């Protein structure tokens, strides 16, 4: 009336646990997952003997050590959140609208449709964390369940609740690196302190939160210096394979008649102080493709509050 | 050992915060949530265009005295 299971965190290093048919998994061991299903509140029996189960709580040091090697410097709550978010998202589906892949509306997941479709245009990024890169490679192959749940868990997103696409998009990118060169040089100066050049490289030179157009990124900025005066800062060199600018929702009239410079952008519908709706947009063949969570429609002109704006490559040098 | 940095709100007002580079940004976020009347789930912080992740220490971001961190409203779409 006893069974032996193998608990694992990485699917490679296992550790056995003897369990009885009297108490449930949660009281004897902790929360466990079997073939993607939570069985923590079920009583063990013969159909579990010999099989491996993914432990989520109550990890030991050596399973915690392996956890940090697979997911990075994560918090004890992380593994439970990830495993639970993955099973809750099982019902969600990616639907092909106009030759691309988009995420259907379910449980307020439209902010995620904006994040994933914007990432899908960045075709030169990889993730340094192994689990994340594995999920990301699976998403690009068809099954996006892992990748969706992971960015949800890394972004501290609660299930079925609306969130901020620019927050999540830039948080996720902070875990990524670029497969090519990229360079961004800031010139800071202060009439009392002096002149100094700050250099950023790689993927960090392709994202910025605070401006939504390339003119505003290249504008001279002024803020308080450590001396008390006003320090100045201005971009003097920029070479990237693409540029992602994000800001608060800003009303604009985007039109294809003037042939805009950006290739894609995200839109917030509603007012900023309430629950709104996200729509992803790309420009292809002289039109705007609007992607509202599993559906697509085209327009020539659109008055809309944009948030994230994705530009092509940057070859810039001034002063 | 602690130093003074600035967090700026949507309205443009900077406030001083005594912090340590070994503190987490989750700790700074609770100081910011205390000075203004906003809760942590309603905003996120940026420095030099990049977001600050909750579980990381401030020293990971290169903050010097009177560095200006920005408060960004966490949208709900
Ligand atoms: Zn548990
Ligand atoms: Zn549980
Ligand atoms: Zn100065
Ligand atoms: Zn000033
Ligand atoms: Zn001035």
């Amino acid at each position: 009336l006893t069974i032996e299971v193998l608990v694992t965190v990485d699917g490679v290093n296992f550790r056995t646990v003897v369990l009885n048919n009297k108490n449930t998994y949660r009281s004897q061991l902790g929360c466990v997952f079997f073939n993607g299903a939570d069985i923590s509140d079920t009583i063990p029996d013969e159909k579990q003997n010999g099989h491996s189960l993914y432990l989520a709580d109550n990890l030991t040091a050596d399973e915690t050590k392996a956890l940090k090697e697979l997911y990075g410097p994560v918090d004890p709550t992380f593994l439970h959140r990830f495993y639970s978010l993955k099973a809750a998202v099982h019902g969600w589906k990616m639907v092909v609208c106009d030759k691309v892949r988009s995420l259907k509306l379910s449980d307020n997941n439209c902010y995620l449709n904006a994040v994933i479709m914007t990432l899908d245009l960045l075709k030169d990024i990889k993730f340094v964390i192994p689990a994340l890169q594995h999920a990301f490679m699976k998403h690009k192959g068809g099954d996006s369940t892992d990748f969706i749940a992971l960015i949800m868990a890394y972004g501290n997103c609660t299930f079925g609740a609306p969130d901020d696409a620019s927050r999540l998009l830039h948080t996720v990118l902070a875990k990524a690196e670029l497969c090519c060169s990229a360079r961004m040089v800031w010139r800071e100066w202060c009439n009392v302190c002096g002149i100094k050049d700050v250099v950023l490289q790689g993927l960090k030179a392709c994202c910025y939160v605070g401006v939504q157009t390339v003119e505003d990124l290249r504008a001279r900025m002024t803020y308080v210096c450590q001396c008390g005066g006003e320090r100045h800062r201005q971009l003097v060199e920029h070479t990237t394979p693409w540029l992602l600018l994000s800001g608060t929702p800003n009303e604009k009239l985007v039109t294809t008649s003037t042939a805009p410079d950006f290739v894609a952008f995200n839109v917030f519908q509603g007012i900023e102080t309430a629950v709104g709706h996200y729509v992803h947009a790309r420009l292809k063949g002289g039109l705007i493709l609007k992607f509202d969570s599993g559906t697509v429609s085209k327009t020539s002109d659109w008055k809309c509050k944009v948030t994230d704006v994705l530009f092509p490559g940057q070859k810039y040098s001034s002063d | 050992e602690p130093l003074s940095i600035l967090v700026r709100n949507n309205k443009g007002r900077s406030s001083t915060y005594e912090v340590r580079l070994t503190q987490t940004v989750a700790h700074l976020k609770q100081q910011v949530s205390g000075l203004e009347g906003v809760q942590d789930d309603l905003f996120w912080l940026t420095f030099e265009g990049k977001p600050l992740e909750d579980q990381l220490p401030l020293g990971e971001y290169g903050l010097k005295p009177l560095s200006t961190v920005f408060m960004n409203l966490r949208l709900r779409g």
